[PDB]
């Protein structure tokens, strides 16, 4: 709900006065695999430098390497 | 850094928990945030051109599948 | 000419005794983008880790991050 | 390791050079020369069940093209 709403501030500060209710939907289909997709690869980063937390740099290099 | 709206960082912690891939540091959980948003913000304006260019005014989820392919 | 020979050889030795010319072409191009593939991303890997030579822990990386 | 043949090592540090990526420590480049080789047996060996499936002994382009896919 409160990233559905995100979603749609930004269609309306874009310009996009009129949408079909779905957009919003795989606009947050999409948010979720662009989080996983870089946290997947980022989590691997932080297991090579032993840690257990993800941070910046791994961040950084999984949204490098994944193109930028 | 980024001006209008975008998703907060604490959504990207709940993200994390759901896949199992622990905890993420403030500064990554922010990155990531800010990151998605500018993301959101690039597929919603394509979607929005290719919606133009076909002289709609209504977008569809046929132009935001054009813009996931660009 | 060596790997178009190499790429011969598997075919035989997969018992492919018949194939178009143009599939030792196709896999030619394939090894090739391949292994640019992977030393592309593990080119990073040794840049961020401040090194001029690609270390089998970078081309480990790299395959593990796009697959495996 | 690998039984059967196998791409040389010495042919990834020709492809490293043909893009710029610099030198290749020899055990990078055996890596990768046994890595791409393990994927070329496997690319075939589908493409050659591809065929198969369809009743022919040619292997086609077409059956390495599907192959690529899976
Ligand atoms: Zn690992
Ligand atoms: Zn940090
Ligand atoms: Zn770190
Ligand atoms: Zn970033
Ligand atoms: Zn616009
Ligand atoms: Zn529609
Ligand atoms: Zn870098
Ligand atoms: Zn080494
Ligand atoms: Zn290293
Ligand atoms: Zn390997
Ligand atoms: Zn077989
Ligand atoms: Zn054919």
């Amino acid at each position: 709900p409160k990233d559905a709403q995100v979603i749609m501030s930004i269609l309306k500060e874009l310009n996009v006065q009129e949408y079909e209710p779905r957009v919003v939907n795989q606009l947050l289909e999409f948010t979720f695999r662009y989080v996983t997709s870089i946290l997947d690869d980022a989590k691997v980063y932080a297991n090579h430098a032993r840690k257990k937390t993800i941070d910046l740099d791994d961040v950084r290099l999984a949204t490098e390497v994944t193109l930028d | 850094m980024l001006y209008g709206s975008s998703i907060s960082a604490e959504s990207m912690k709940v993200i994390a928990e759901s896949i199992g891939v622990g905890s993420l540091s403030d500064d990554a959980a922010k990155e990531l945030a800010e990151d998605v948003s500018i993301k959101l913000k690039r597929i919603v304006q394509d979607a929005a051109k290719f919606m133009n260019h076909a002289k709609r005014q209504k977008l569809s989820v046929r132009d935001i599948d054009m813009s996931l392919k660009v």
